[PDB]
């Protein structure tokens, strides 16, 4: 699982 | 994922795999990224609605990148309207001709002493391309005789563009556009108008990621930031890394300013008028490519503020199609929009630097 994140932090994917 | 990431995360795994080794796909681990969330969703509203601007039919495709100038930081990126596939905005499959210009031919005159200010003089007059009597013409296909620098950029002459890059010379051309992130496998004079005269492989050529990304340097004085849409990772050994670009010198921060001042002119009274924003300061270019043997298969727009730079792609699916009527408005109108959004909330204007100095509307070096 890997959790990707916008710049203010938040997630956006789980990739 | 939201379907409007998609873009982006491409971009991401990318440079995840080039900068740590790791396909995080098979490999996990977090990756915070510097796509701006609600700018990539209004970016999708712009191309996907009828909203922000009018489009000539559902199928003319657009392509942009959003830089922020002062690090290299994606902000937002989408490849076209209406998992991973193509994105065609880190493509350089396509022409971005004339949006070269500036880059290829005029930015490094001035760097390297062929002009010293924006009124020297220039003369728009039937020429052929160098060593033939294949000739240059216009995109109006007129002359304007005896000019000023500025004036032959706000009205994109490729007459002076390509005598200008025969003055700089194919390799310094080539060393300076190498500095911007853009390179060819070997430079022709063709080029001074065009970035895809011959089939070449991704690494050459220009694409919105990268024009993006060169114009960018023109708005922070002369820094080149190589595109970067992750800021930190963390794998799962707990350790954690960040991911910056230091940054290099592509020119002098007197010839970002001069590029700047003219093309301030282009939107204002050039043919960039269709982005023209008269509360913001801004610089822009329009770009057009062309058919061999009014239709062109591509049509582009390039601008920049202090903060941001969108380079941005239109066209069809099959470059044969061609963009045709209004279909020429919608690359300045996306830029505009987009910029309008970015920028409307805010963007300062820029100061002439030292080693210039101005009188009246052009400047000179010292
Ligand atoms: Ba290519």
């Amino acid at each position: 699982s890997s959790k990707i994140y916008d710049n203010k932090n938040q997630l956006i994917a789980d990739l | 994922y939201p379907a409007y990431m998609d873009n982006y995360l491409k971009e991401v795994i990318n440079q995840v795999e080039q900068e740590t080794g790791y396909n995080l796909l098979t490999t996990g681990m977090d990756v915070y990224t510097n796509v701006d969330q609600e700018a990539q969703k209004h970016l999708w509203d712009i191309y996907n609605s009828d909203q922000y601007v009018s489009y000539p039919d559902d199928d003319l495709q657009v392509a942009s990148t959003v830089v922020d100038v002062s690090n290299g930081k994606v902000i937002a990126q989408l490849g076209a309207r209406h998992s991973f596939g193509t994105n065609q905005a880190v493509e350089t499959n396509r022409d971005w001709g004339s949006a070269m210009k500036p880059i290829t031919d005029y930015a490094p005159a001035i760097e390297y002493g062929v002009y010293d200010s924006t009124a020297t003089m220039v003369n728009d007059i039937p020429y052929n391309y160098p060593g033939t009597s294949t000739p240059v013409y216009n995109w109006d296909r007129a002359y304007f005789g005896n000019i000023t620098l500025q004036y032959a950029l706000q009205q994109s002459r490729n007459v002076t563009a390509v005598e200008t890059l025969n003055k700089v010379g194919l390799d310094r051309a080539k060393t300076f556009l190498n500095g911007l992130g853009i390179d060819y496998p070997s430079m022709h004079y063709a080029n001074a108008i065009s970035s895809n005269t011959t089939e070449s492989n991704k690494q050459y050529g220009a694409s919105s990621e990268k024009m993006a990304a060169a114009y960018a340097a023109f708005a922070n004085g002369g820094i080149y930031h190589k595109p970067m849409y992750i800021n930190k990772v963390v794998f799962s050994d707990g350790s954690k890394k960040e991911f910056s670009d230091v940054g290099t010198r592509a020119m002098k921060e007197t010839t970002a300013y001069m590029m700047t001042e003219m093309m301030k002119t282009v939107l204002a009274y050039g043919t960039g008028r269709g982005a023209y924003l008269p509360w913001l300061a801004q610089a822009g270019k329009t770009g057009t490519s062309n058919y061999t043997d009014y239709v062109a298969p591509d049509e582009m727009f390039v601008g920049y503020t202090r903060k941001y730079s969108m380079a941005v792609w239109t066209g069809y699916s099959n470059r044969l199609t061609p963009i045709v009527g209004d279909g020429f408005l919608v690359a300045a109108k996306v830029y505009r929009s987009m910029i309008t959004y970015l920028s409307e909330g805010s963007p300062e204007d820029w100061n002439i630097p030292e080693g210039l100095y101005r009188n009246g509307e052009f400047v000179f070096k010292n």
